[PDB]
Order: C-alpha cells, then sequence, then structure tokens
C-alpha cells in the first residue's frame, strides 16, 4: 500500500538523515559549462563530471553571503534533506563538498528548463496539462510530508522540466524537517498562505495552499493574488477572495476553493483524510496516480532538445568567476556540511 | 482584462523569495 511504500521510504530517509554524506567530491572533478540560474548566495551551473562524462546541476553558495543573509541553518537543512531523499520528482544530491569560500551541491540536471519559462511563453496550460504537473506535485508533497518535511517555496520558477516532460521540484532552501509548528517568514509573496502572512505558527498545510496557487497560475496564466507591491498582494491573500476565469471548469474551481481555504479546519490536505481528499477530488478523476509515479503517462509537452548538455531551454546569465580564497571562511558555521 | 493587468504589472518576471 501507499502506507507501506511510505514507511519503507521513511526507513531509507532516516538512515541518511541521521548519518549524512559529506565531502563526496571536489571542485576540479567537474567542468563548469553554463549558469542555469542565479540567487542570493551564488548560482546553479551545468557542469560535466569528468570521470564519467555525466552532466549535473551544481549549486554554488558563497558561505559569507549565506551568513550575511542569516541562512546558515536553512542551508544546512537544504543539504541534509537533499542528500537523504529519493523520489522520482526530486533531484537528490549526487555529491556535495565545500572549500575555503563556497558550498557545493551536485544534482541531476533537468534539461527542459523552468516551468516558469514555458508557462509565461505559452500563456497558460490546458487543464489536462496543469493536472499532469499537479499530480506530480501532490505525490511529492505526500512523500515529503510523510518524512516530516515542509517544502515552503512551490512556484513555476522552482519546477524543472526533464527530458521526458516530467517535473523535478528543486530549490530546497526553505525545506525543513519539523514535527508540529514552525514560524519562519519565508516563501514567495504570491504563494504565501494567510497563516504565514499573519505571523502565526504554521505547518505543512502551507504547502497545500501553495499548490492551489500553482494550479490556479498554471491554468489561468496568472496567479490568484497579484499586484505591483508585496504588501498589496498580502492584503488580497488575507481577504482570500479569489476570482476564477470563466474558462475554469466547475471541478477546478471546487478543488481550488478547497486548497485556497483560509480556514485550516477545511483546507484540503489538512483534513482527517489528508492528501486523499485531493487525490480523490473529481478534477483528478482521470489521474492514474501509480502511472504518474511510474512515469508511464505520456507527457502533454516534451522539451525541444539538441544534445545531452544543450541549454537552449534556459535563459542566459552573466558568467561570474568561481573564486576560492586562500583563507577558510565560516568554517564553524558550515562544519557539518 | 486580468491577463492584460498581469502582463502590465512588474511581477511577470522571476519572483524573488522573501524572508525575515
Ligand atoms: N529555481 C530554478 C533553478 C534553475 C536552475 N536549477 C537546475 N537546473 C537544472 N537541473 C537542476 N537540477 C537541480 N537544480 C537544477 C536550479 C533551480
Amino acid at each position: 500500500s501507499v502506507k507501506e511504500f511510505l514507511a519503507k521510504a521513511k526507513e531509507d530517509f532516516l538512515k541518511k538523515w541521521e548519518n549524512p554524506a559529506q565531502n563526496t567530491a571536489h571542485l576540479d572533478q567537474f567542468e563548469r559549462i553554463k549558469t542555469l540560474g542565479t540567487g542570493s548566495f551564488g548560482r546553479v551551473m551545468l557542469v560535466k563530471h569528468m570521470e564519467t562524462g555525466n552532466h549535473y546541476a551544481m549549486k554554488i553558495l558563497d558561505k559569507q553571503k549565506v551568513v550575511k543573509l542569516k541562512q546558515i541553518e536553512h542551508t544546512l537543512n537544504e543539504k541534509r534533506i537533499l542528500q537523504a531523499v529519493n523520489f522520482p520528482f526530486l533531484t537528490k544530491l549526487e555529491f556535495s563538498f565545500k572549500d575555503n569560500s563556497n558550498l557545493y551541491m551536485v544534482m541531476e540536471y533537468a534539461p527542459g528548463g523552468e516551468m516558469f519559462s514555458h508557462l509565461r511563453r505559452i500563456g497558460r496550460f490546458s487543464e489536462p496539462h496543469a493536472r499532469f504537473y499537479a499530480a506530480q506535485i501532490v505525490l511529492t508533497f505526500e512523500y515529503l510530508h510523510s518524512l516530516d518535511l515542509i517544502y515552503r517555496d512551490l512556484k513555476p520558477e522552482n519546477l524543472m522540466i526533464d527530458q521526458q516532460g516530467y517535473i523535478k521540484v528543486t530549490d530546497f532552501g526553505f525545506a525543513k524537517r519539523v514535527k508540529g509548528r514552525t514560524w519562519t517568514l519565508c516563501g514567495t509573496p504570491e504563494y504565501l498562505a494567510p497563516e504565514i502572512i499573519l505571523s502565526k505558527g504554521y505547518n505543512k498545510a502551507v504547502d497545500w495552499w501553495a499548490l492551489g496557487v500553482l494550479i490556479y497560475e498554471m491554468a489561468a496564466g496568472y496567479p490568484p493574488f497579484f499586484a505591483d507591491q508585496p504588501i498589496q498582494i498580502y492584503e488580497k491573500i488575507v481577504s482570500g477572495k479569489v476570482r476564477f476565469p470563466s474558462h475554469f471548469s466547475s471541478d477546478l474551481k471546487d478543488l481550488l476553493r478547497n486548497l485556497l481555504q483560509v480556514d485550516l479546519t477545511k483546507r484540503f490536505g489538512n483534513l482527517k483524510n489528508g492528501v486523499n481528499d485531493i487525490k480523490n477530488h473529481k478534477w483528478f478523476a482521470t489521474t492514474d496516480w501509480i502511472a504518474i509515479y511510474q512515469r508511464k503517462v505520456e507527457a502533454p509537452f516534451i522539451p525541444k532538445f539538441k544534445g545531452p548538455g544543450d541549454t537552449s531551454n534556459f535563459d542566459d546569465y552573466e558568467e561570474e568567476e568561481i573564486r576560492v580564497s586562500i583563507n577558510e571562511k565560516c568554517g564553524k558555521e558550515f562544519s557539518e556540511f | 482584462t486580468t491577463y492584460a493587468d498581469f502582463i502590465a504589472s512588474g511581477r511577470t518576471g522571476r519572483r524573488n523569495a522573501i524572508h525575515d
């Protein structure tokens, strides 16, 4: 059963969680090819592992920048979790290491680019197209939540398309293993649950609210709560009044009403029957959950490819040195990494 | 239209995370 699959996955996870892999490679084992994305502590690059010729995505964080941004514990969360998970729609760590200046995490490369890019270009996804992605997220969250993990940054920018048109949920920077409630103000304005905005203790139900935002955005082409400044976005979210495009099917609206529910006692994914209230909603009635998990379903969109390290599905970013100081920075802070 | 309001907004690009 699902319960059986998940208990076994938890046994697997905890072994790695309690005894994390550390220092399993070094920088010069990799050829750096291109920056695929950037962020507050550095970037993610396409790299080639020389010994195998395999391509990977290497995330590089500047330790000093992590420290300035007060993201030390969050970064340690990211690495410790990613080395420990294993799931079809996640990119676990193949390798990690650090040097005087940086932290390095090496993961499976998803060559299809960000969902964000395709969603914006095309405008919006059909309900079947949105459902294919949504199913994969539902399953990932099922997996993650069973391990007492909250993800906390679902959005198109953070969903990578693979060669088969399936998803990888990347960007574990805010992911946290927590039983019960937590309090950090984090996430992305458009996707923040009202509990977060109202500075309450919250739980994994914030991820299910964020799923409502994503499905809405995929199907509409814009999010349910938007405005030029975050404060105005927060005011809309806490009203919770959502308006649906006329093209939204009856079932879709009903799903979204139950995901984008300000009342935690009624929010889908947070009820006594957990994720099954979502899995068994009418909008997903055509979804074969096992076949999605097995990647047997035919993806509604498959990315245009030229080669194994072709990068044409990514935007171009300015390439910046990877500099390594002769002095070790922030040794204590990142000792366990 | 809502689509037109979105595309004219400053939030159609990649959206940054917030923290504390
Ligand atoms: N949030 C958007 C970023 C785009 C670049 N990234 C990336 N790109 C490709 N394959 C990958 N495997 C793991 N991360 C990752 C990281 C995420």
